[PDB]
């Protein structure tokens, strides 16, 4: 039902689990535990992930779907959150 | 229609 | 109509979304499942302000452009001992 996401500096995430498997990394360290920790991405960015989670799943096979804001000095870590997550 | 992946809306973010 | 939130207490972050119509009482229900305290040992915050059970989430202020799923509403928790409203921030 839910997961936990863990971040660099300790921020512990609490996400559906329906909703983490938006990130094909974490479908795969999933496959049973429910923790998963990731020491290389801090929370201001991980907390944006989550919020991708949620976006992508409520607006997956809508209608115009609104736009999700990322902010220009952000954009590379969060990139590279979503290269390693495959999301 | 789906939203783009993260990888993809992060490049746009920067490249638009 | 659902509200995307996320539920905070010092470095615990809760995402989860509820109907507009749902009450506060609801949300700790939600949160007990999740934390395991229940709901007369939470109480859950907007900024400072205490919510109380039987509002609504759009009685408090938590409405679709408010709390959407790009950008989540807040909802401060606190335990009973109760502990002060203690949200630790994200990092810079």
């Amino acid at each position: 039902m839910y997961v936990k996401l863990i971040s660099s500096d300790g921020h512990e995430f609490i996400v559906k689990r329906e909703h983490a498997l938006t990130s094909g990394t974490i479908k795969a360290m999933l496959s049973e535990t429910n923790e998963v920790n990731f020491r290389e991405i801090p929370s201001h960015v991980l907390s944006k992930v989550c919020m991708y989670f949620t976006y992508k799943v409520r607006y997956t096979n809508s209608t115009e779907i609104p736009e999700f804001p990322i902010a220009p000095e952000i954009a590379l870590e969060l990139l590279m959150a979503a290269n390693f997550l495959d999301c | 229609f789906s939203p783009l992946c993260l990888r993809a809306l992060a490049f746009c973010a920067l490249a638009k | 109509m659902d509200v995307f939130l996320m539920i905070r207490r010092h470095k615990t972050t809760i995402f989860t979304d509820a109907k507009e119509s749902s009450t506060v009482f609801e949300l700790k229900r939600i949160v007990e499942g999740i934390l395991k305290r229940p709901p007369d040992e939470q109480r859950l915050y907007k900024d400072d302000q205490l919510l109380d059970d039987g509002k609504t989430l759009g009685e408090c202020g938590f409405t679709s452009q408010t709390a959407r799923p790009q950008a989540p509403a807040t909802v401060g928790l606190a335990f009973r001992a109760f502990e002060a409203l203690c949200i630790e921030p994200f990092s810079s």
